[PDB]
């Protein structure tokens, strides 16, 4: 039904004092039967590159029929 | 490939009887036959295989009830001592399988009642009086629901067992006709 | 020394303390107020409001009043756990301060309800389950894929539990074979065959 | 789709994305709690999808050309 | 008698908490209700005059090693005035 | 010993039993025996060894139903190297609610959102882990953690106050 | 005393009508009970609830199989032909109410009955396959079934199946099965 | 310690000295109703409409003055304190009377209301004992095996939770032996100490 | 572990029964048929659950129909 | 202490010296008690050659027999006259009934003690600890000087091998109310023991 | 109203300046009316929304709200004559998934609060590096 | 006498279990584990069983003396299972003896006399039986039914499927 996302960088951590990790956040609100849920994730950027990629060829895809 | 207890034929005509009694028993109730008496025999992943084999083909011919003929052509292919083995295996304990086949039927609900424990005691005094000589039943209850077996308790005096028993005499007026 | 209706022991402090504002109010408004605080006991009702009217006049305030009510309580309840008679508890109250006339007039109305309060007691003691009720229904099987004829029967039973008085009862479901169920049935006669020799 | 109960006949894209998720241990108690997801889309939720995707991407590589 | 206002008031304080636990004077039954109004209300206010840090302490005061100065020191960016 | 031994939480059960075939004691008289002793010494550690002489120690255990040569051993075991074992045991029951166990961090800065083009708001990721074994993570923005900041150094400040006050307000 | 039995029907069948919707149809939220009383002053000072108990007896008497009318009206006079008893006009009144509220009463008792998740409704669906992530041509058909499952009063779950050919034909053929094991035991 | 204001709070208190006392104190009464009863920004629209007087400057003095009564009952500082500490504020003598006097007569009630906001524990509320003894089982038909049956009732954050436990005479003497300890020490001269040299 | 063909769930059983209601406490001549079924299905994690239900005649019988119009759906195309 | 017919006739037959003598009774009462007690038993209890001369159907018959009758003897607590009397009732003799006495009483307690630690119970409390404290300051309470009490409970659940702990926090007051309440369930035990 | 709102939205999305919607809302064929009242509000308290959507959070647990107790333990079962100090800490965690919130119970030493406090100061450290 | 003698006796007994002191768990033996806890206590299952049967008719009778029958007391590892299962055996072998040969009552043995093995009953359980099968009789046509609609099924065999997709097809992001 609805989406939400949010781009950020990581300027340190714990362990690490300094660094410049990249990463996005995500929120999928499914419909669970009668009910609703909402599914969080996090992705590198690769994966998210790699999600985009597919996303696309999966729309020339759905496409093909009509 | 032929009836699923092809498998079988590795096993000698010596280990036969062992073999098929302690899976019957397993269908029972009680424990199964184990690796380390027929590794050599069989690999871990088709002796699982082969378990369910022969228990779900001894379920389907005692529910199903065929005939001698039917039962002694099926398998013909086997060896030539496991075949009389078999039909020797379901004359005798036929009634047991059938017994455990009726029990799982009931195992068609949302829960069963799987056993029982009952104490009963004297209550003395409470903080309230302390002249109460209360006599208290107290019923135990391990009931399976889902794929769980959950506990219950219940505490009963002399009114509410008596009104419990006169229901339960109350059905079983009709669970004995019922037969 | 030390007195019975105490259970044998020797008596509270906080009730010592306490029985003296009590001691210090008309014996006729005591008549209402104990008996209001007794059937708030036995369980028909406390108007508050009455109790403040009734006590209105001498001005106590939150503290004095609220001790009055509780030793009242107190006081009935302890003297009902043992089953005391009015005769000795005036004379163990005299002993404690309160003047004779408070004493007679306070008796006059414990002495004429003990046995409902008692009654109620037993009821309302500590329990930690009941059976509220119990339902039942019988099946018969016909053919199954499992086994093609069946020809048995199935007892189907639903027992209703009250945890505790203006709770929500947690109902129970099971279901039972014949041999089960009767099995059951004998061990439960056999229970209360060796339940009921106990009276 | 090509039928359903409550009409005959069709012939309608759909989509089926499934994927897998890792949660960390201590967060979920005893258990690895390694759980898949499945979500059905449609084309309008696979636009936007792809829209919002696309313009986070065209806003990193402006970034990145800045 | 003067120490008892201080520390001497068990009794009736023992008496109220056995009045209470089984009773409940009208004007305290609305008053369980009135307490979550009230929370809100002092927590909100407390957001009002939240003490913030408007104010820092001057860079290069590192050299501390104490559990008594440099948590005195870190007060000092909030300004609060003690 | 045995006894000792259960102090630390250790289960001796089988020994003692092995005991009392070996000794042939009735169970009744040494579970008393047992109890009298552990009871004894929980009370004697409670003190201090400041708060309790070894002088008064053996003078309340006045011979009368005593045994000379046991206040030895007593005094030994009271007095000897396992004492410290003991008190940092003891130190260790002086604990009701949880502890924590570690604490990991992970401070971002969102560029971007779907509500809004470009926010540039640093936020903090926090999880914690405590001893009865509850794991618990969750954000915490930049207002609300000054806020924690400084409750820390305000109850950092009253603890040395707390601290400072016991030695002046019970020293007179 | 002798108000209302023989004086007054309305109330009689208020209060027949509101047992039936508080002891079958599970709706005893607001009943005419509290309504009838200070609206309805008759009330007797002494013998008022004993007659409830006697409308109760009758309401569970008849509740036992649902006889052909011919043979409640015989019941029904042997009950009631005691004192207090209702009329010959009132029993036809009574006998067709029986007939105003039966399946609806049949179908509360068995509704009231039920021990085991029972069946809401079926949803179900039939897709054509196309392609994957590997994958690149695919015909193989689906399909997608949905169960409405819930015990009585509890919220309903939802159960989400698949299927191809052949499984499809398994399923079928049992419930063939149960079908000719249905038609044969008849007989 | 003593409450050395912040400028910032201190320039939302202008609006009163501007102020007769006679809408003062109208305010202090809707500051103890913003307590007791909550605050309700109606009210500004009631005050507008009676007084033709903004709204948001009316609620910046309410709101200051009902802090500055919270952190001064918080600390129940004495009223030499208090008097010094609104001296910097430029008000009349009669309103500083009046303000301190609003404050020291509303500290019990405030700091019974302040009392809520420590965390949430678990606390004893009740306790009820049963005495039972065993007399048969479905495997053994005379017993002697006497227990004693225990319910207990804990508060948390303003539910009501129980527990159901059991015990033995032994383990129950064991109990009350303990539990006389821990209110034995308070009768000590440490604890004495620790109580009395810190207040 | 990826694969296409599995995405929610799969019976991996199914088993069936056939009896009617006789008496109850508040009905002793209840006396209406009714089929039930058991189902044990697997997820992803490679498990097997079980879910039971209980139908009557009229609901069965629509059951099979619907089953049987899947069948000739999914034949065609 | 009812009986079934089997038993009855599995009894009936043991007393035939034919099917047993002295020694072969002896040898199966034995081998039913090691089945009843012992936790490592298989079917070495009837391997045991003297035996190996009847057929094993009345054998078996016998020692589950037997092992009814001892499990409801040890069920109902009966003693040496109902068990002579049924035996009596049984046409047995005076040797048999001696050694099945014998028999009884030697290991009588292990069976006294096995049937009475089957059952569950409420979790039974071990002991208790207590911290005291002396509350000062809250966030938004600046004074308040009041002493508080730790509790924390030791219980075992019998349902589940472990020890969990039950904590709660107790004032003066409470602390005062709970150990009156304790010292009450003590002097009614008293009473109890005195009657 | 969602119209309203679904244009409202865009422009906090792309934080326009009022010109931009004065030009561009106009030509959709809007009169002049809703392009004033549009304009007007969106001068009034557009930062504001800005910045009230800046302190959105997506995570479904956030802290909400802080609390302390300051005690001292003077002894306790296995111990006497203690003079020790303590602290309590409570933790508002909104579960924003359950719209429900939990507490979390905390105790602390002075050794433990000073390193909690040492790895709090480390975190504004970080902050810091972002002026 | 019992109504005083057990009280006597628990008494007794209470006082007897009071003598002992509280033991730490750690130090306690076995008998103080039984009184002082509840540590070693068993939950009550039963496991089905089997027995020999006199009853010697043929082939089975072959298994009922084999080494494959293992003795019935011996067939659960557990001792509490065996007892268990040896007690609920007991148990409904004599409710199944309740409902065959009992010497009862003037009235309840009348039956007992000439009853016919599960023979004379049955004419009057197969009045039941046989509302039982009318009932099941029922529904199938009383309502709903006829379900006779053999026309959305085979017909679409007929047609089959006329269209289909092309080639691979695709387009820029917007």
């Amino acid at each position: 039904i609805d989406m939400e996302w949010k781009f950020g960088v990581t300027s340190g951590s714990s362990e690490l004092e300094k660094v410049g990790s990249i990463f996005l956040q995500l929120k999928l609100v499914v419909k669970k039967g009668n009910q609703t849920e909402n599914v969080y994730i996090e992705l590198t950027l690769p994966q998210f590159y790699s999600f985009l990629h597919e996303m696309e060829r999966v729309r020339t895809s759905m496409e093909c029929f009509c | 490939e032929g009836t699923p207890l092809w498998r079988l034929q590795k096993l000698p005509a010596e280990l036969g009887p062992q073999l098929l009694h302690k899976i019957i028993d397993g269908i029972c109730g009680r424990a199964y036959p184990v690796y380390q008496d027929y590794h050599t025999v069989w690999e871990s992943e088709e002796w699982m295989h082969v378990l369910e084999d022969i228990a779900k083909f001894f379920k389907a011919i005692v529910g199903k009830n065929l005939p001698d003929e039917e039962i002694f052509q099926q398998l013909n292919q086997l060896n030539s001592l496991h075949q009389e083995t078999i039909m020797k295996c379901v004359k005798s304990r036929k009634d047991e399988i059938k017994q455990a086949l009726s029990r799982e039927i009931v195992a068609i609900s949302s829960a069963q009642l799987q056993d029982f424990d009952w104490q009963v005691k004297l209550a003395l005094s409470s903080d309230k009086i302390a002249a109460l000589r209360m006599p208290l039943l107290s019923l135990h209850l391990d009931v399976k629901e889902n794929g769980e077996v959950k506990p219950y308790s219940i505490e009963m005096s002399r009114e509410e067992l008596q009104n419990l028993i006169q229901s339960l005499e109350a059905a079983n007026k009709v669970v004995l006709q019922l037969k | 020394m030390r007195f019975r209706f105490c259970g044998d022991l020797d008596c509270p402090d906080w009730v010592l303390a306490e029985i003296s504002t009590l001691a210090k109010m008309s014996s006729v408004k005591l008549r209402l107020l104990c008996s209001q605080v007794l059937k708030e006991l036995l369980g028909q009702g406390i108007d508050y409001e009455k109790i403040l009217k009734l006590t209105a006049d001498a001005k106590f305030e939150s503290g004095d009043v609220k001790a009055t009510v509780a030793v009242l309580s107190f006081i009935l309840s302890s003297a009902a756990k043992h089953s005391v008679d009015g005769e000795s508890l005036s004379s163990e109250l005299q002993q404690l301060g309160l003047p004779k006339e408070h004493a007679a007039s306070l008796c006059r109305c414990y002495e004429e309800k003990q046995s409902p309060l008692q009654k109620h007691l037993r009821v309302c003691s500590l329990r930690m389950n009941r059976l509220a009720g119990v339902g039942w229904r019988v099946d018969y099987t016909l053919s199954s894929s499992l086994l093609q004829s069946v020809e048995e029967p199935m007892v189907h039973l639903r027992l209703e539990v009250a945890a505790a008085p203006g709770t929500p009862a947690q109902p129970v479901a099971m279901s039972l074979s014949a041999d089960k169920f009767q099995v059951l049935l004998a061990e439960l006669k056999q229970a209360q065959t060796l339940m009921s020799s106990l009276g | 789709k090509t039928s359903s109960d409550s009409i005959s006949r069709m012939a309608v894209p759909t989509c089926l994305l499934q994927m897998k998720i890792q949660e960390d241990p201590s967060l979920c108690g005893d258990k690895p709690s390694i759980s898949a997801v499945t979500v059905e889309l449609s084309k309008e939720t696979l636009d936007t999808m792809l829209d919002g995707l696309g313009r986070i991407r065209d806003q990193l590589s402006a970034v990145a050309s800045k | 008698i003067e120490t008892k206002e201080e520390m001497g008031d068990y009794i009736r304080s023992y008496s109220v908490s056995q009045f209470q636990k089984t009773y409940s004077l009208p004007e305290d039954d609305d008053f369980i209700k009135r307490k979550e109004k009230a929370i809100k209300t002092v927590v909100d206010l407390s957001e009002v005059y939240k003490p913030r840090r408007k104010y820092k302490r001057h860079q290069g005061a590192e050299e501390l090693l104490d559990e008594e100065s440099r948590i005195h020191a870190t007060l000092l960016e909030y300004g609060r005035r003690y | 010993k045995f006894v000792v031994s259960s102090l630390q939480g250790e289960d001796c059960r089988e020994a003692v039993q092995r005991l009392g075939v070996s000794a042939n004691l009735p169970e009744e008289q040494l579970g008393a025996l047992l109890a009298g002793m552990h009871t004894l010494l929980q009370q004697a550690l409670r003190l201090p060894p400041t708060s309790l002489k070894p002088d008064t120690f053996r003078d309340q255990l006045q011979e009368l139903c005593i045994p000379q040569d046991l206040v030895g051993d007593l005094a030994s075991v009271v007095f000897g190297s396992q004492r410290p074992l003991l008190d940092s045991v003891a130190q260790q029951q002086g604990a009701w609610l949880p502890h924590v166990a570690d604490f990991r961090w992970r401070v971002d800065v969102a560029i971007s959102t779907s509500a809004l083009a470009r926010s540039l708001q640093p936020s903090v990721l926090m999880q914690l882990k405590l001893s009865d074994g509850s794991a618990y993570r969750f954000e915490v923005p930049t207002a609300k953690f000054q806020e924690l900041r400084y409750s820390v150094a305000l109850v950092l400040k009253e603890m040395a106050d707390l601290e400072k006050r016991c030695e002046r307000r019970l020293q007179d | 005393m002798a108000a209302g039995e023989l004086e007054g029907g309305k109330p009689l069948s208020g209060l027949l009508n509101a047992l039936a919707q508080d002891t079958f149809h599970g709706y005893p939220g607001i009943t005419e009970e509290l309504l009838r009383s200070q609206l309805y002053p008759e009330v007797p000072p002494e013998e008022f609830r004993p007659f409830l108990a006697k409308m109760r007896g009758i309401l569970k008497s008849i509740a036992s199989a649902d006889m052909d009318f011919n043979q409640l009206e015989a019941f029904l006079t042997a009950q009631t032909k005691k004192q207090g008893g209702i009329t010959s006009d009132q029993a036809a009144v009574i006998s067709k109410f029986w007939k105003s509220h039966k399946t609806k009463i049949r179908e509360s008792l068995m509704n009231q009955s039920r021990w085991n998740s029972g069946l809401r409704g079926l949803s179900w669906r039939v897709d054509g396959k196309s392609q994957s992530r590997h994958s690149a041509q695919i015909h193989t058909p689906v399909a997608i079934i949905e169960l409405e499952l819930g015990k009585y009063g509890q919220e309903s779950e939802f159960l989400c199946l698949e299927f191809d050919e052949v499984k499809v034909n398994q399923i079928l053929k049992t419930l063939s099965e149960v079908e000719e094991s249905i038609s044969t035991l008849i007989s | 310690m003593l409450l050395e204001l912040s400028e910032e709070h201190k320039e939302h208190l202008a609006f009163l000295p501007q102020v007769d006392s006679a809408v003062v104190a109208e305010f202090g009464r809707i500051a103890v109703e913003f307590l007791r009863r909550g605050a309700n920004p109606k009210i500004y629209e009631g005050a507008a409409r009676k007084l033709n007087v903004s709204s948001d400057t009316v609620q910046h003095g309410v709101e200051g003055l009902t802090y500055l009564l919270t952190e001064s009952s918080k600390l129940m500082i004495s009223e030499l304190d208090f008097q010094d500490s609104v001296f910097v504020l430029g008000f009349s003598e009669e309103l500083n009377k009046l303000l301190l006097q609003l404050y020291l007569d509303n500290r019990k009630e405030i700091r019974t209301i302040l009392s809520e906001l420590a965390p949430s524990l678990p606390s004893y509320h009740n306790l009820e004992w049963r005495l039972d003894v065993q007399l048969a089982s479905r495997s053994l038909r005379q017993q002697i095996k006497p227990a004693v049956t225990i319910k207990l009732h804990l508060n948390q954050n303003g539910d009501h939770n129980t527990k159901v436990l059991q015990t033995d005479p032994a383990t129950l003497l064991h109990l009350v032996q303990q539990l006389e300890q821990a209110l034995e020490e308070m009768k000590t001269n440490h604890c004495r100490r620790v109580v009395r040299n810190i207040k | 572990l990826d694969a296409k063909s599995d995405v929610t769930n799969q019976l991996v059983d199914f088993q069936w029964k056939l009896g009617m209601a006789v008496s109850s406490d508040t009905c002793r001549s209840l006396k209406y048929p009714y089929v039930a079924v058991m189902l044990k299905v697997a997820d992803h994690s490679g498990q097997v659950k079980t879910k039971c239900f209980e139908m009557t005649i009229p609901q069965f019988q629509n059951f099979y129909r619907q089953f049987k119009e899947i069948a000739a759906v999914i034949e065609t195309v | 202490m009812e009986l079934s017919e089997s038993v009855q006739k599995g009894f009936q037959m043991l007393a035939d010296p034919r099917s047993f003598d002295s020694n072969a009774f002896t040898l199966l009462l034995r081998a039913a008690f090691q089945s009843l007690l012992d936790a490592q038993a298989d079917e070495a209890v009837l391997d045991h050659p003297d035996l190996k001369h009847i057929d094993p159907v009345v054998l078996k018959h016998c020692h589950a027999a037997a092992a009814t009758y001892i499990l409801e003897a040890g069920k109902h607590r009966a003693d040496k006259s109902t068990l002579s009397t049924y035996l009596e009732d049984c046409k047995f003799d005076r040797e048999r009934i001696e050694l099945f006495c014998t028999e009884y009483q030697n290991n009588k307690n292990s069976l006294e003690i096995l049937l009475g630690s089957i059952g569950r119970s409420l979790p039974h409390i071990t002991d208790v600890s207590w911290r005291l404290e002396y509350q000062i300051k809250t966030n938004q309470l600046h004074r308040m000087y009041r002493p508080a009490y730790l509790v924390t409970l030791s219980v075992q659940n019998t349902d589940s091998p472990s020890y969990p702990e039950i904590s709660f926090s107790c004032s003066m007051e409470q602390l005062q109310d709970l150990v009156g309440k304790l010292k009450d369930a003590s002097k009614s035990l008293e009473r109890a023991t005195q009657l | 109203l969602e119209t309203i709102s679904f244009i409202l939205e865009q422009a906090v999305y792309h934080n326009v300046k009022p010109a931009a919607l004065q030009q561009q809302l106009e030509n959709i064929h809007l009169r002049q009316d809703k392009a004033e009242a549009f304009v007007n509000t969106w001068s009034s308290m557009g930062q504001e929304t800005v910045e009230k959507f800046r302190q959105r959070i997506l995570a479904p647990c956030k802290l909400e709200t802080v609390g302390w107790q300051l005690n001292l333990q003077m002894a306790h079962s296995a111990q006497a004559k203690l003079k020790s100090p303590q602290a309590v800490l409570q933790l508002g965690v909104n579960n924003e998934d359950s719209k429900s919130l939990e507490k979390v119970l905390v105790e602390f030493s002075h050794k433990e609060l000073f390193d909690f406090y040492n790895k709090l100061e480390t975190i504004q450290a970080q902050l810091d590096s972002l002026t | 006498g019992d109504s005083a003698i057990l009280l006597r006796a628990i008494g007794s007994q209470i006082r007897d279990q009071l003598a002992l002191p509280w033991v730490p768990p750690h130090l306690r033996t076995p008998k103080l584990q039984h009184l002082q806890g509840s540590a070693l206590q068993k939950p009550f299952h039963a496991s089905r069983l089997v027995v020999p049967e006199l009853s010697s008719r043929g082939e089975p009778r072959e298994f009922q003396a084999s080494p494959l029958l293992l003795p019935v007391p011996t067939q659960v590892p557990q001792p509490v299972g065996r007892v268990a299962s040896l007690l609920e055996h007991h148990a409904l072998q004599l409710c199944q003896q309740t409902g065959r040969d009992r010497p009862g009552d003037e009235d309840w043995v009348h039956r007992t006399s000439r009853l016919p093995p599960q023979e004379d009953t049955r004419a009057q359980r197969q009045r039941l039986q046989k509302q039982l099968t009318e009932h099941l009789r029922q529904s199938w046509g009383l309502l709903g039914a006829p379900i006779q609609a053999r026309d959305l099924g085979e017909l679409l065999q007929a047609w089959g499927a006329g269209a289909k997709t092309g080639a691979p097809k695709g387009s820029r992001f917007t």
